[PDB]
């Protein structure tokens, strides 16, 4: 894993 | 039933701001989680995206184009705003705007993430082009069919339509009487910030002697209409 | 930003033929990962959204796999509708990103181009510039590589491209190559020629004039 990508608005919901 | 579409316009002048808008209908940009995106797409080229906003006024950039991109909406309206400022030519391309679902929801509570994984629902586009030149007609030379565009009993030949803005332009035959074994290429943008483009077709050498070969030329925008004669240089006679 | 590679660029395939296609992420995006179809002069198409799931009205011959950083958009029986240009698109990181797309052409048997150069017309040359013209024509498959040799001299940075959409009767492809110098400069030399590479070919062919010899 490389970056510091921020994460999409919904890549934290189940 | 969802429909987007994007106004704004087709051509702009370096360094100058571009306000593209997307109307839509069949959805609310009040649905929970919803977004509008846009995303563009140059000449030949594939498809980047731009940025996005959702429901709450959240809403992400292109890091690249973070400086120069503004997104905005209007939920009463059904319409989102993407504002571009000092454009260059490097801009020209496709505009599409997108619907992007909101999560699942039962009765409100949002219960999968699934259906958000892709912009379901594209606009037809929106086309600009970003260029300080001015409007101009070509200039058609011939591309004389002679012993080098010659292949057994076969012969290709053309015209040469250079230096014309902006697009587009239409070319036939004989005036529509020949068709067959014609090729008309797409535009290529010189570096003089003029197009360019060329049409060919391939016939029987032994009716270079007889037949005329006439390409019609037409551009719009400058109301120039040329028909230009193509045959053998007195090489070939 | 995350790095999405789609493989193959391009692919040949004919109706009621199976074809897989690629796409690889640099970095893990869970299942984030949606497919579309582009056709010509049309917008993008939804076909694969959450890598797997069907979008709805998307006929069941389209199927997606994969989850973290390697996915595959399938269609068991190619129709004519399918000929067109395909792209993924990661949704799990900002910002998101697209494929660099992978089109799909109509195959047909090899077939090498026939070259032919176009030396300026006097009329040009008149108003001050000279272009070189170099076509080929009805060729297969669209993979071609065209340079340019003044009096030996490699041109760079001064030719432009074009090529045609696949021909809807024999599958051919045709190009264009435009070489433009001054007046001044294309009288300075003889030999004009454009070197060209194709699989159809058992080796590169050159097709060139000497305006030198008359």
């Amino acid at each position: 894993e490389q970056e510091l990508l921020e994460l999409d608005k919904w890549a934290s919901l189940w | 039933r969802i429909t987007l579409k994007e106004s704004g316009p087709p051509l702009v002048k370096p360094t100058q701001t571009l306000t593209l808008t997307c109307s839509f209908s069949g959805f609310s940009l009040s649905d929970f989680g919803v977004g509008v995106g846009w995303i563009r797409q140059p000449p030949g080229k594939a498809l980047e995206w731009l940025a996005i906003i959702y429901s709450d006024d959240d809403k992400r950039y292109s890091p690249s184009l973070n400086t120069r991109l503004t997104i905005t909406k209007d939920t009463s309206k059904n319409q989102v705003v993407l504002v571009m400022t000092r454009v260059s030519p490097v801009d020209t391309a496709t505009y599409f705007c997108a619907h992007r679902r909101g999560p699942t929801t039962l009765f409100g509570v949002p219960i999968a993430r699934g259906p958000v994984n892709a912009m379901d629902v594209w606009g037809q586009g929106i086309t600009v082009t970003i260029s300080s030149t001015s409007t101009k007609g070509p200039s058609v030379f011939p591309l004389a069919p002679s012993s080098k565009s010659t292949s057994g009993g076969t012969a290709a030949l053309g015209c040469l339509v250079k230096d014309y803005f902006p697009e587009p332009v239409t070319v036939s035959w004989n005036s529509g009487a020949l068709t067959s074994g014609v090729h008309t290429f797409p535009a290529v943008l010189q570096s003089s910030g003029l197009y360019s483009l060329s049409s060919v077709v391939t016939v029987p050498s032994s009716s270079l002697g007889t037949q005329t070969y006439i390409c019609n030329v037409n551009h719009k925008p400058s109301n120039t209409k040329v028909d230009k004669k193509v045959e053998p240089k007195s090489c070939d006679k | 930003a995350l790095q999405l590679t789609q493989s193959p660029s391009s692919l040949s395939a004919s109706v009621g033929d199976r074809i897989t296609i690629t796409c690889r992420a640099s970095q893990g995006v869970t299942s984030a990962l949606a497919w579309y179809r582009q056709k010509p002069g049309s917008p993008p198409q939804l076909l694969i959204y959450d890598a797997s799931s069907l979008e709805s009205g998307v006929p069941s011959r389209f199927s997606g796999s994969g989850s973290g950083t390697e996915f595959t958009l399938t269609i068991s029986t190619l129709r004519p509708e399918d000929f067109a240009t395909y792209y993924c698109q990661q949704l799990h990181f900002y910002p998101h990103t697209f494929g660099g797309g992978t089109r799909v052409d109509v195959r047909r048997t090899v077939a090498a181009p026939s070259v032919f150069i176009f030396p300026p017309s006097d009329e040009q040359l008149k108003s001050g510039t000279a272009s070189v013209v170099c076509l080929l024509n009805n060729f297969y498959p669209r993979e071609a590589k065209v340079q340019w040799k003044v009096d030996n001299a490699l041109q760079s940075g001064n030719s432009q491209e074009s090529v045609t959409e696949q021909d809807s009767k024999d599958s051919t492809y045709s190009l264009s190559s435009t070489l433009t110098l001054s007046k001044a400069d294309y009288e300075k030399h003889k030999v004009y020629a454009c070197e060209v590479t194709h699989q159809g070919l058992s080796s590169p062919v050159t097709k060139s004039f000497n305006r030198g010899e008359c």
